[PDB]
């Protein structure tokens, strides 16, 4: 069976250059086969970059036309792909794939894909969390964990004690290149008043501990 | 090129889901169709409109005439709950459609709680505004929201979470609304529109 | 000057082939054959009528010349380029014989086509055309449409009716439907008539011989 | 007519730049000309010979046209190149692919004349074209060729490790001649209108 | 056209040392490289991009991407210890680099110590006016020196020695700010902005 | 071999022109190079100047194109250089040296290089230098500026030479005028101040200077 991996740099800086390689085993670059690239941002769809064949021959996307290079290494049977004037909109997981013609018609079919690899574009460096509370006016009150670098944020609440009606949202990359994310609990209305609650923020990559309480 | 796609379909197990594709004069071209898993790499289930991949179970079906496309599972399961894609070529182009997220019906319908925050007493302090909508306690894990000041629509300054399963089994999602302090009072009411099945659920801040 | 081929077929080069390596400069010929054993005959698979007195006949012949008929954009009704094949390969994307036109239907529609060429030239043409075999029924809707269709071709001493033989027929270079070729000399002052709702094969090119 | 002295045909037709029978110069950058003993003949029986712009250079607006010159071919002590011709090489750190096509709208027929550069080593493909792989595709209603440069290092003629391989063919009127490259492509600029 | 060279480089014996070269569209032209010793001419060691003359040790090496061009010495030695320049052509015109110094590390580093003293008042009865900025004690010989008055930059009337080796081993420079009496009293404050291997180092004196 | 030599006067007085000859061995002028000038002034980058073909046609830095003039004497297989309306800035070594175009591309690399010559351009001729205190504001720092002299050197002691320690003497700097200056400091414990006495003792032999200066608080 026919396996394809992609590798390179996980995080670039504004304005850099993605560079990625997609490694082929099991087959043969030299076929009649095309080999293309495929990204797709978190959460949203698949977008197709360009293609290029054993003889030389690429296809790409016009709208990224403009700053995308796709070559072929046959000796060490690997493509690969070049993104130069990167933005936050370029911050996309990476799919490598096998593109095979029809019997008939133009286009093709894209099989198989490899693993994918996620590339984010941030000018970021490591960053302690901002924490404020979310107070409520049954009732929802919360923690927002903002402006941290990078991934990831682990949030409890009361030192691991509440656990019910505690749900953790996944953490959302700004335009600014810092990650955010909440963490919220629903509670009746009649407890607020005679209940405490503390989130419970934690930053590994820092080393950065918060405590915040949640007032009414 | 543009290929079009519904959102998303619901479907009881057992019964037969059907997901369409739409592009001009989408009849001429060969149309494949995607199968993802979160987390996961696409998988081919339909190739050249009607063709299926070895390892790809019957139930799996597809067609196509006119404008549109159509991928059928009959008998549907646990395991076909996944995210759809279909894929056409147009122009020296491969172009894939919008994706369509197909749940499978296993726990009854439950309608989304909307929680609004205005930024709060600290962060503005800190020359920063944030607007967190919160979004919990849903079924099935579908939603579209918008972010709306003084009822003009907003994109810049918006981030939004796929939605992610809580505890209890029941979906839930979060989208934020950066702004600066500025921004912020400039106007006197911001507005987040969630819409879940059909139904449209908003809550409204005002800076005071 | 004679045209000794390499590589490539009669059938090959008159249609025009994609995979036929050959250098050619000068377009003016006397005559053209082919060596003892062609390397590719047909890129879509499929046979050529009267083969063997074609190549006869393209011996004895003083001038060889190649000239264009039917131009592929005068097509406005039907698809005249999206219409290719794998077994038929330019620069690793899919292509077709480049002096015949494989027409498709264009959106839902694949109108009759009525088209006409006379020889208003001084020397005999030889003038090709073919019909596709399609593999299943599923395929002659994709690429014509029309379900039940038909090629005629009427000359003053030719008349022709074809309709395409649809089956499922062992792959030959990736393809499981065939193609049939055909083809004759249209005398000075002589006009060709074509007439077909699908599975039209088209000449943009034909060639002078005298 | 036209005498030529020193000079020769594949030479003057090129536009070598010390060129303005025995030829002391064939080619300045070397290499070959195809089909050389047949265009002479050709160029023989002719009523009228005339030279014609068909691509100019400044058309190229993608790909630099006047940086690539080698010391083989010397002009007032500094490197240039065959004048006819065009010499593409990359701009900046990229060569988009060529996708060109001229169509013969004359009466008369057209002399067309292309080349592809077989470079030293792979050093040298990726400091010109900037693309490692590449081709170089001729297209008319009568010619098919695809090209693909021979790297490889060869004894130095003229101060060159490298070769280049020129071609050529007959437009005829309504006819098109395209082409198409990513790399290697010796482009013409020049045509000649000729009368048998 | 300008082609930017970093000043200078330091590299520990036997280890490899990088030499950057910084242009417009660099990538497009051909560069070579020249080693200059204290005292005597310059000696190409790479010539187009890559290749070495006859009698230079293959631990040399270079390299063109982009805008930035770069010589390699692995295996550095001693006798490396050197300006190094280079080279490109554009319109008409020759260009050298501005130059990198690189210095096999002898001895462990030194920070430069700095001593600036106002005009005399004996100089200022002569109608004249002169800073002077001493920089001592220092390895690598390798030193930037900034003048700054009331903050900003000041070119006119700056002169610099080049590093030299004291009696320890250990490089020295001097630098003067040459200026009249008038100018002197003009501005409120002056400096002597002292940079040595990323550290910068100032002192400062005010007209009294 | 080839080998390159640079020859000429190597001083010059202001708005007067530098001439230069560079005499070729191992080979010959009538060749497919060019041949340049390269100046470098003193602790500075190397600056090209211009080029010439065997034929005569010449290639010249814009900057100095006003005032250069670069020749050939193809029978004596040299090539000269004329540089008019000098001043300070045009102090420097000037390099002569062979120029080979590359196989391909413009442009080309510098072999070999001659062994340079200084031309020193300055007005000026012998002075005594002015020598002025450096007072001070745990050790303290006390020197004596030596200011506008010619020729070298100048040489300081302290104290007659009873003081030597501490004591580092910094190397002559060219200012624009033409002129030398230097200084000498000395790093003594700030608590000896006012119970000690500090001499300088500059000397310049071709002026007959001999300053004592003691440095105060
Ligand atoms: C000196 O630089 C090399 C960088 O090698 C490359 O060549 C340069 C001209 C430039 O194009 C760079 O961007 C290239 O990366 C360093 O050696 C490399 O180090 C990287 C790790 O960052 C490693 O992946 C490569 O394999 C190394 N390549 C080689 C040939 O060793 C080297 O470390 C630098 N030295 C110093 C002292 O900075």
């Amino acid at each position: 069976q026919v396996q394809l991996q992609e590798s390179g740099p996980g995080l670039v800086k504004p304005s850099g250059t993605v560079s990625l390689t997609c490694a082929v085993s099991g087959g043969s670059i030299s076929s009649s086969y095309w080999w293309s690239w495929v990204r797709q941002p978190p959460g949203k769809g698949l977008e197709w970059i360009g293609e290029i064949y054993h003889s030389g021959n690429t296809n790409y996307n016009p709208s990224l036309k403009s700053r995308v290079t796709i070559s072929v290494d046959k000796s060490k049977n690997l493509f690969s792909l070049k993104l130069s004037s990167v933005t936050a909109a370029d911050t996309a997981v990476y799919y490598c794939a096998r593109v095979a013609l029809f019997d008939i018609l133009t286009g093709g079919w894209f099989d198989p894909w490899g693993q994918g690899t996620l590339v984010t574009v941030s000018s970021a460096s490591t960053k302690g969390p901002s924490v404020f509370p979310l107070a409520p006016s049954t009732a929802a009150l919360g923690c927002l964990v903002k402006d941290y670098f990078p991934e990831p944020v682990t949030v409890s609440w009361n030192s691991g004690a509440l656990t019910s009606g505690v749900h953790t949202f996944p953490a959302v990359l700004q335009s600014s290149g810092l990650y955010s994310l909440s963490s919220v609990v629903t509670v009746p209305s009649s407890s607020l008043g005679t209940q405490t609650y503390i989130c419970n923020v934690n930053h590994k990559p820092s080393n950065t501990k918060v405590d915040k309480r949640v007032e009414l | 090129y543009e290929l079009t796609q519904p959102p998303s379909v619901s479907v009881s197990p057992g019964q037969t889901v059907n997901i369409t594709c739409s592009g001009d004069t989408l009849g001429d071209k060969y149309v494949c169709w995607y199968q993802q898993k979160p987390g996961q790499s696409p998988v081919l289930v339909i190739y050249q409109d009607t063709k299926r991949p070895s390892g790809i179970p019957e139930r799996f079906s597809g067609s196509n005439s006119g404008d549109t496309a159509t991928l059928t599972v009959s008998g549907t399961q646990a395991m076909d709950e996944a995210d759809y894609y279909c894929q056409a070529w147009d122009s020296s182009s491969f172009v894939f459609g919008t994706g369509t997220k197909v749940t499978v019906l296993g726990q009854p319908k439950a309608n989304p709680t909307v929680t609004l925050f205005p930024p709060s007493s600290e962060e503005l302090q800190a020359n920063k505004a944030t607007l967190v909508c919160l979004i919990s306690d849903f079924y099935p894990g579908a939603v579209t929201v918008a972010w709306k000041a003084d009822g003009s629509p907003v994109k810049a300054g918006v981030e939004t979470t796929k939605p992610s399963k809580q505890s209890n089994n029941k979906y839930a999602a979060s989208s934020y609304l950066s702004l600066t302090p500025e921004q912020w009072k400039s106007h006197r009411s911001y507005s987040c529109q969630v819409t879940h099945e059909g139904s449209t659920v908003e809550k409204t801040v005002a800076p005071t | 000057k004679p045209l000794i081929l390499r590589d490539c077929s009669v059938a090959g080069w008159l249609l025009g082939n994609p995979m036929c390596d050959e250098f050619i400069n000068v377009p003016e010929w006397s005559y053209i054959v082919e060596k003892a054993n062609p390397v590719n005959d047909l890129c879509y698979p499929g046979d050529f009528n009267d083969y063997e007195e074609l190549k006869h006949l393209l011996s004895r012949i003083n001038h060889f010349e190649k000239i264009q008929i039917i131009p592929k954009s005068s097509w406005s009704s039907h698809e005249a380029s999206l219409g290719v094949s794998s077994a038929c390969p330019y620069q690793g994307k899919s292509s077709f014989f480049r002096n015949v036109v494989w027409l498709i239907k264009k959106n839902s529609t694949y109108p009759t086509i009525k088209r006409s060429y006379n020889n208003t030239n001084q020397e005999d043409l030889l003038v090709l055309w073919g019909i596709h075999h399609p593999n299943d029924a599923a395929e002659q809707t994709k690429l014509y449409q029309n379900p039940t269709t038909y090629i005629s071709v009427g000359t003053s001493t030719l008349n022709q009716r074809l309709v395409p033989r649809i089956a499922t027929r062992s792959k030959v270079n990736g393809q499981s439907g065939r193609m049939e070729f055909f083809w004759t000399i249209l005398k000075p002052n002589d006009a060709i008539n074509f007439e077909s709702n699908g599975n039209f094969i088209a000449p943009e090119y034909a060639y002078k011989i005298v």
